[PDB]
């Protein structure tokens, strides 16, 4: 739970992993992904008018 | 990435390959096709000299198209700007479609004469305001030669023609332009490129590392973003049972 | 007498170098367009036993045996003899590193042309010099057709 | 004199591996042409 | 236009900048004269403006 | 930003951006020749008020 700055230098080996999280994160993200029950669905509720 | 990054780049891709030469195309391709790169590499992979290199290096930073980055480790990098990238191609198409549309609006007047002893042109009012006293036809004024009419009124449908086909050649841009004004751009840096390092060789010269400097301002343009087998098994307990019989 | 005389320069097996010996076998093995068995060694160098030259002609990878019957075959650079494996090849590939002709030609001699109409199918990204059209350094078509916008459009375009 | 001249490389080349063209010119007295596409189908 | 080392640029803008310099004005401070042939050097603009029967 | 300290030098313009922000005391100046380009762009940036000031 840290903010990213770019005043940290990080560790470069580890640090190359980076956008491999993030696509890490997109596909898990894409997995997470499912439908929602109209009874409590907030995306029908603001898409009603 | 996203699928408009990827749009952007077959964009690229077929903006060279309409307008531009085989080696642009070539040289554009690869350079998509990895990230910011060194010059040695570029020559290791295509077998080129810089003799080849400059005219195409020149034409590329002249159409804003990729930015080269430099840096001491000098070794040398090239990445697309997208932003400035895709405003010079706005740009420039903007002005090709003022081009032809002011082409085909002028080609829709009269097409005018000339003198061809002196060889130049004149408009319909010059043509007015030269003409004889029998009020029929129109006579130089330095060569006194009658006027000849100019010969643009069938080339206006021509005009028009090519303006509409090119049009539907440059249509698939156009698509890609509007889905990219759907879209939000971020601008393209040489450590963004970094990140999204792709490299060609196990043998490249070049540190592709971004070392940065403390103590300096230095500012420049083009960077500003403001069973059998249980007997075994049972034997093999037999030697563990002796085995722990010891221990 | 000119056959007398061939005979007479024909130097022995006994070469001053076995990696001497070995090359003049390799040129035998690459001038036969056919898998030889080892047989046509023992014709080619005039002895019978398995040597270190030859258990390191095995070890070459340019030169395969064939432990069914012994047919000892040159292995080329490229086992690519019909576009599909070429455009497959292509599709296959991992960097943008061209490849030459020569070794093409090795394997498959009859590249030139499939290269020549490919490129006339623009289904390649072709090399060629400013002498002559002489194919070079070949790429994968990734885009369209090369030949995309006409002559006089262009034309503009470089006005532009 | 292909095959002579081509085991006479291979010694000269044992004797010393980083052997030069001007060193192997005077070690040939050879036609050039033929000494110099006889020395790169084997090494350098 | 063609291949730019970017080694002849800077002497090129320079050798650019210097000879409309020299064609401005040939009175400068003393680093260069820059004389055509013959050895009697080229007059500029303010040489041929000054003072004693320079044009005023 | 920081400003340089120019120096006037032949027929060109040389900077210096001592500009002291380093984690130390930043003793370095950027001795960069000024291109005549961004020098036109940024009279280009300057306001009608500006120039009022400056006598233009």
């Amino acid at each position: 739970g840290e903010k990213i700055m770019q005043n940290d230098r990080g560790d470069v080996i580890i640090d190359r992993y980076l956008t491999l999280d993030q696509e890490f994160d997109r596909k898990d993200d894409d997995m997470l992904l499912h439908p929602v029950k109209k009874i409590i669905d907030l995306d029908g509720n603001i898409q009603d008018d | 990435d996203r699928p408009i990054d990827d749009i952007v780049k077959n964009l690229l891709k077929f903006v060279v390959r309409g307008f531009y030469g085989g080696s642009f195309v070539l040289v554009l391709d690869a350079i998509l096709f990895h990230s910011v790169l060194a010059e040695d590499d570029l020559k290791q992979l295509l077998s080129i000299n810089k003799t080849e290199l400059g005219p195409l290096i020149a034409r590329l930073r002249s159409d804003r198209l990729i930015s080269i980055h430099k840096q001491r480790e000098e070794r040398v990098y090239y990445y697309v700007k997208y932003p400035h990238a895709i405003d010079a191609i706005k740009w420039k198409v903007h002005q090709v479609v003022q081009r032809l549309k002011d082409d085909l609006d002028k080609n829709s007047e009269p097409n005018g004469y000339m003198c061809p002893i002196c060889l130049t042109k004149y408009t319909q009012l010059e043509a007015v305001q030269l003409l004889n006293f029998d009020r029929t036809e129109f006579l130089c004024s330095l060569c006194d030669e009658p006027l000849v009419e100019d010969d643009s009124g069938k080339k206006n449908k021509e005009k028009q023609d090519k303006l509409n086909r090119l049009m539907d050649q440059i249509q698939p841009i156009i698509d890609s332009l509007k889905k990219i004004d759907d879209s939000r751009i971020e601008e393209n840096t040489f450590e963004i490129a970094l990140a999204r390092l792709i490299p060609p060789q196990n043998q490249s010269h070049a540190a592709y590392t971004y070392n940065p400097k403390k103590g300096s301002t230095m500012f420049r343009p083009g960077d500003s973003a403001p069973e059998e087998r249980e007997n075994e098994k049972t034997l093999n307990d037999y030697y563990a049972a002796l085995a722990k019989k010891q221990a | 007498i000119a056959a007398a005389a061939l005979q007479a320069n024909q130097t022995d097996i006994s070469k001053s170098h076995d990696s001497s010996k070995l090359l003049w076998a390799t040129e035998y093995i690459q001038k036969k367009g056919k898998p030889v068995l080892v047989n046509e060694l023992l014709d080619y160098l005039s002895m019978k036993k398995d040597d270190k030259v030859i258990e390191l002609l095995k070890k070459l990878d340019r030169i395969e045996f064939d432990p069914k019957k012994g047919t000892f075959k040159y292995l080329s650079t490229y086992d690519v003899h019909s576009p599909s494996e070429l455009l497959k090849l292509l599709r296959s590939q991992v960097t943008f590193k061209g490849i030459s002709c020569k070794d093409l030609k090795d394997g498959w001699p009859q590249c030139d042309e499939t290269i020549n109409q490919l490129e006339e199918d623009s289904k390649i990204l072709v090399l060629r010099t400013k002498k002559d059209k002489t194919p070079r350094y070949v790429w994968y078509n990734s885009g369209g057709n090369l030949k995309c916008i006409d002559e006089e459009f262009v034309k503009m375009w470089e006005n532009v | 004199p292909k095959k002579e001249i081509l085991d006479y490389l291979f010694k000269l080349f044992d004797e010393y591996d980083y052997w030069s063209l001007k060193g192997l010119k005077e070690r040939t007295r050879q036609p050039e042409a033929h000494l110099k596409e006889c020395l790169d189908k084997v090494a350098t | 236009h063609n291949g730019a080392p970017h080694h002849a640029i800077e002497e090129a803008e320079s050798l650019l900048q210097f000879h409309v310099a020299t064609y401005m004005d040939n009175d400068i401070a003393g680093q260069p004269q820059a004389l055509q042939k013959s050895g009697r050097p080229v007059k500029s603009i303010r040489a041929r403006l000054k003072g004693k029967e320079g044009r005023i | 930003n920081t400003q340089p300290t120019i120096r006037k030098d032949g027929l060109k313009l040389v900077g210096s951006w001592k500009k002291d922000r380093a984690t130390g005391d930043a003793d370095e100046p950027e001795l960069r020749v000024l291109s005549t380009e961004e020098i036109l762009n940024i009279f280009k940036h300057i306001s009608v008020k500006d120039f009022t000031s400056l006598g233009f």
